[PDB]
């Protein structure tokens, strides 16, 4: 996009996952993590956001309470209208809702909760 | 149709799950093409087209087409070595057997095997397919014909290569016994089957099909019904394991000792 | 002394069974344990 | 048994003595590893010295044994030193009498018979040594052979060498599934890495020691610093 | 070293076997971890006939084992169970029962609510290792 | 010294009357990866089993059958390098005696031969005997084949034997197996089910190796040809 | 197969399986061993429910040695100026004592 | 890792439903001074010995 994957975006994205490592948790702050993951979502539209989330959770990118966080707004986001059955696709792909690890996360519950409503 | 082997190969895989039965057959007439004397390719050709007729021939009823073209292939196989030959001649033959087939057309190709097998000499694959006959013909009930072939075959068996096979003419034969219902002679025949039986370990349902047979006598001929039920468990037990549709008569007769005890 | 063993475990195949009196079968079957022993190297 | 004044057969199946020829192959810490690609075959060795009173330009532990053939050894310095010497009269030999180029392969099992026969002797022992062979053939392509002194020589995907040899093999077991989708330099840089995680080094540039046999040139040529840290920046660039 | 001290007790095991086992309701079981120094009329028939010694595992057998644990752990069609019993070259059962306990105590510190492939084999070589390079029957 | 060492031998007479080190090396052919020898008349079958041990290994590199010529061809449980070395002197030995002559070699002089070698070794000092058996398979005409050698330096005929841990198990089994007239794809199949019974840590088509003496002498099986009579009775 | 002194030796391995044996679990309760050389571990310590972890020594990096030299030099008294990495080059097979 | 956190949560072994630890072992040569290395330890666990 016009900005989106060739300026801000992705340059930025480029160096902070650098910074951050996948290897280690924090070592940036989550302010950054999380100025970039709404920044993105700000950026572009809905069919070229699925596949920019889905590549994020590749990488660690912070605590898993972090990324958890981040995760959840833009599910709140993608909540409404014709972007509803598109958000069934985003959240069945990412594995951290119909699935745990540290599971006594009241976030990801409730994730879970909105795909029975679904 | 298409101008290579792979290419044909390719496409006629996909046929049959997409539109139908027709279109996958057509491609098939690779069997009657690019024939040669030499047989360095034509023996290539064959091998694919032994899977894409197995894949087609249940739905289809081929099993008359499958008889032309198994008579057919046998002069080309020869030709390049003995070993293939063999091979694919046993193992298109696996395949027809699984497939709800008549026994008497069967039993004509198995029969002509027999001498194929005798021509280059071998006791190791005509032993194998003596075995396939027995089972052939006691569904047929040519019972009588069954006991003969047994009685010559376990002799065979015995002084020869492989160990395993003894069991299965053993398992057979008491089969014959009791649809011609004298009751000791079966009892004794199952009994030698334990013995070679315990030396090897052997799968669930080989020994559980012994059971049912044990099973037999005792309900429905010694009135011990609460020994009887003993008996169907572990029978019932080694058909769950490997999937079988065994298990469900099985569980009739487990249902029944109970009722026949008195006990709701 | 492998005799005594047929005799032995001939017993436990009727009493599993329940049966009052040793039958030929069993026996026999005893006897084919023992013979594998045997067999083995 | 006796193996005080003489070595026998023995129930132990093995003799002690060869065992320990086994064991103790290196005095110091050095550790190696070579792979083999299609596109390379590598030998990744290390530099280190214990002052500077010594000099770092004749040390070496990569022999060029000929143009075509390389040999790294792994093993005590003077047992080393003089099977070279040994190996390169025999080489030179092979190519004069019969005109041709000597095969990479035709020489580890030469060499092997000449050590069973030390083996046969109470009168002398093998020399303790591990060869690994590498080249680049023509007639197979390029060509990793391993000897050990036991008379042992075979061909692998890969191996290792130091210590550490059996902790290195887990790390290359992973990467051998997939390794003809390596370029060449990508060969090299992996080759760097599973070094690098063992010995749990981060290399400098005068403490590595990358050997290279190139495909289509007969040519076994240790790299010049700028492509050494080329490879080292490489990886700095996916942690 | 000695054998008075330990006699008097050995005499008195002998005296209360004769003295029931005709009106049987008791039962006695004997367990050892070196049974390479028994006395000879410790075994004498009429006080001993039955020594069961532990065994080698089937694969079967190996199998079950893994399916009961496995229940635990939570299952994924990532993770296949086959693997885990083609692995192994039939050691006792002790061993086949010590990695199962081990595999679950490394996951939780990996911090998982299900089952990964690669705890197996960490878990599979801590039991394991002993290996060198020997044999010169071919090495 | 380089004249001086041990002249006399490390095998020594025993008050006992056997031969130490003689005894070691049954237990030296114990250790082999299992051997087995089908003569199947018109043919000859040996087979052996490759073990494996490293996944990194290439091709089918060293092989343990050798053509010493094209006509005779040895199999061994025993040593390794032992065999490769002793492969080398013979072969070197058959080809010069039998071009000096044009016929074509006897089987019973090459036996001659590796006996020999074998029995210097134990007159003198300093050199051990190799601890290696072989299996001598050959044909040549209407002439009897399958021979065994011995590390002893002793030769027998068979018409099958066995070799390899478990020896005498698996010779057990063969004996019973084994009788009257065979084929030789027959004579593969039941090499195949011997080596299994004797150990299966897995067959492929390169956990085995078989070879046959047959039309023209030894002839060296494809690995498709063997993977077809697995496939042929497993 | 003493039971000289070795009787002792018995009847303290013993209450050691006994306790494992048992129907007592550990049940917060945390067990530490040290072993100088390891060869004389029953075969029931292989399997966990006794001893189940087993660790090693492991001799530091040049980098840990560094640390445990600084760590060292750091409280007591010195000039001005100690080049560090040199005295870790000299050194190799030691541990913190 | 092996010791500490069992103490902190049973509750996390608890779910998943595993067997926690009993015992640990160290083994070796007494560089560390054998006695030290599990002193130091005993400091950081600050618990009953």
């Amino acid at each position: 996009a016009k900005e989106g994957r060739l300026q801000e975006v992705i340059e930025t994205l480029l160096s902070l996952e650098k910074q951050t490592r996948t290897a280690s948790d924090m070592v940036s702050t989550s302010r950054i993590l999380v100025a970039v993951v709404k920044m993105c979502y700000e950026a572009k539209e809905w069919d070229l956001l699925n596949e920019n989330i889905m590549l994020l959770s590749k990488r660690r990118s912070q605590l898993k309470q972090a990324v958890a966080k981040m995760v959840q707004q833009c599910c709140t986001y993608v909540e409404e209208i014709t972007d509803l059955p598109i958000k069934l696709r985003l959240i069945d792909t990412l594995r951290m809702v119909t699935e745990g690890k540290i599971y006594v996360e009241i976030e990801r519950a409730r994730l879970t909760k909105t795909l029975a409503t679904i | 149709m298409a101008a290579a082997a792979v290419v044909e190969f390719q496409r006629a895989q996909s046929l049959l799950s997409t539109d139908r039965e027709a279109s996958i057959d057509i491609l098939h007439s690779i069997v009657k093409r690019d024939i040669q004397e030499n047989d360095e390719e034509a023996v290539q050709v064959k091998e694919q087209s032994i899977l894409e007729l197995g894949s087609l021939l249940a739905k289809t009823g081929q099993a008359a087409e499958l008889g032309g073209l198994l008579k057919y292939v046998r002069p080309f196989l020869n030709s390049i070595s003995k070993a293939k030959a063999a091979r694919l001649v046993r193992s298109l033959l696996d395949l027809f057997l699984d497939m709800e087939a008549a026994t008497g057309q069967e039993v004509e190709l198995c029969l002509e095997c027999i001498e194929w097998a005798k021509s280059e000499k071998r006791t190791f694959l005509r032993q194998a397919l003596e075995a396939r006959l027995v089972s052939l013909y006691f569904d047929t009930k040519r019972y009588q014909e069954a006991l003969h072939l047994g009685s010559q075959l376990l002799r065979e068996l015995k002084k020869m290569d492989d160990k395993a096979l003894l069991v299965e003419v053993q398992l057979l034969e008491s089969k014959t016994y009791h649809a011609l219902s004298n009751l000791p002679k079966a009892r004794a025949a199952l009994t030698s089957a334990r013995t070679t039986a315990n030396a090897i370990y052997c799968p669930p349902k080989l020994q559980a099909t012994l059971d049912m047979q044990s099973g037999i006598i005792h309900a429905a001929e010694e009135k011990d019904w609460k020994t009887a039920y003993s008996y169907f468990y572990e029978a019932f037990e080694g058909y769950d394991s490997i999937d079988s549709p065994k298990a469900i008569t099985s569980l009739k007769y487990m249902l029944l000792c109970k009722i026949m005890l008195n006990t709701p | 002394a492998e005799v005594k063993g047929v005799c032995t475990e001939a017993g436990m195949y009727a009493l599993r069974e329940r049966r009052v009196h040793v039958t030929q079968e069993d026996f026999e079957m005893a006897v084919a344990k023992v013979m594998q022993k045997d067999s083995e190297k | 048994g006796f193996d005080r004044h003489i070595t026998i057969f023995s129930p132990e199946g093995r003799l002690y003595q060869v065992e320990y020829a086994f064991k103790a192959i290196n005095q110091g810490g050095l550790t190696s590893v070579a792979v083999r690609g299609k596109d390379c075959a590598v030998i990744v060795t290390q530099k280190k010295v214990p002052d500077k009173l010594l000099d770092s330009s004749t040390v070496t532990h990569l022999f060029k044994i000929t143009e075509n053939i390389g040999c790294v050894m792994t093993g005590m310095t003077a047992d080393s030193r003089s099977q070279v010497q040994r190996a390169r009269y025999e080489a030179a030999n092979w190519k004069y009498k019969y005109g041709y180029e000597i095969p990479v392969d035709m020489l580890c099992k030469r060499i092997a018979d000449i050590s069973q026969v030390y083996t046969q002797n109470a009168e002398m022992r093998p020399l303790g040594c591990c060869m690994i062979l590498i080249g680049i053939d023509e007639e197979q392509g390029p060509q990793v052979y391993k000897c050990d002194p036991a008379g042992y020589y075979c061909g692998f995907k890969a191996t290792a060498a130091g210590v550490k040899q059996t902790e290195s093999t887990s790390f290359l077991e992973k990467k051998v599934k997939k390794k003809f989708d390596w370029t060449f330099e990508q060969t090299v840089e992996t080759a760097i890495t599973c070094l690098s995680t063992v010995l749990s080094i981060d290399f400098k540039p005068s403490e590595i020691e990358v050997g290279v046999v190139t495909v289509e040139n007969p040519k076994f040529r240790i790299l010049t610093e700028a492509e050494i840290d080329a490879h080292l920046v490489a990886l700095a660039e996916r942690d | 070293g000695a054998d008075r001290e330990v006699q008097r007790i050995l005499l008195e095991l002998l005296n209360q076997m004769d003295g029931f086992d005709q009106n049987v309701n008791v039962k006695v079981i004997m367990a050892t971890n070196r049974a390479d120094t028994l006395d000879p009329a410790l075994l004498r028939p009429g006080r001993l006939d039955r020594k069961i010694e532990f065994p080698l595992p089937d694969r079967r057998q190996k199998r079950l084992i893994f399916s009961t644990i496995t229940s635990k752990m939570n299952l994924s069609e990532e993770v296949d169970l086959e693997d885990y019993v083609a692995r192994p070259d039939k050691i006792s059962g002790a061993d086949i029962n010590s990695i199962c306990q081990e595999s679950g105590m490394l996951a939780v510190r990996e911090n998982r609510y299900i089952v990964l492939a690669k705890d197996f084999e960490k878990a599979y070589k801590t039991v394991i290792k002993k290996d060198e390079q020997e044999h010169e029957f071919y090495k | 010294m380089a004249e001086r060492g041990y002249s006399f031998s490390l095998t020594t007479f025993s008050p006992s009357g056997k031969l130490v080190q003689i005894e070691y090396a049954l237990a030296a052919v114990a250790g082999g990866a299992p051997s087995v020898g089908i003569k199947a008349a018109n043919g000859v079958v040996l087979a052996t089993e490759k073990k494996q041990k490293s996944i990194l290994y290439d091709e089918r590199s060293v092989h343990k059958v050798e053509p010493i010529t094209k006509h005779i061809g040895l199999v061994y449980s025993g040593m390794g390098p032992d065999y490769r070395v002793l492969v080398h002197r013979a072969r070197k030995l058959a080809q010069q005696y039998y071009l000096v002559y044009q016929e074509p070699i006897p089987t019973a002089q090459l036996v001659q031969r590796v006996a020999s070698v074998m029995q210097e070794y134990t007159q003198s000092g300093g050199v051990r005997p190799f601890g290696v058996s072989l299996l001598i398979c050959g044909w040549n005409e209407g002439r009897p084949y399958l021979f065994q050698s011995d590390p002893s330096g002793a030769y027998f005929a068979w018409k099958a034997t066995a070799m390899g841990k478990n020896y005498v198990n698996g010779k057990t089994f063969l004996e019973k197996r084994y009788n009257e007239d065979l084929e030789l794809e027959d004579a593969i199949h039941t090499a195949i089910l011997t080596l299994k019974e004797s150990f299966e840590g897995q067959m492929t088509e390169d956990n085995i190796e078989v070879g046959i003496c047959n039309e023209a002498g030894f002839r060296r099986l494809t690995p498709t040809e063997v993977k077809d009579y697995l496939a042929a009775i497993a | 197969e003493g039971t000289s002194a070795d009787r002792e030796i018995q009847r303290t391995l013993m209450e050691l399986l006994n306790q494992m044996d048992g129907f007592d679990t550990l049940h917060r309760v945390k067990m530490i061993m040290a072993t100088n050389r390891p060869d004389t571990l029953d075969p029931a310590l292989l399997r966990p429910g006794r001893l189940d972890r087993k660790i090693h020594i492991d001799l530091p990096n040049e980098q840990a040695r560094l640390d445990i030299l600084k760590i060292h030099a750091g409280p007591i008294t010195k000039h001005g100026e100690i080049d560090y990495e040199a005295i870790v080059k000299l050194s190799d097979g030691f541990n913190g004592a | 890792e092996v010791i500490e956190l069992p103490l902190t949560n049973p509750e996390l072994f608890q779910r998943v439903g595993i067997i926690p630890p009993k015992g640990c072992l160290l083994y070796g040569p007494p560089g560390t001074g054998k006695t030290l290395l599990a002193r130091a330890v005993a400091s950081q666990l600050d618990c009953n010995f």
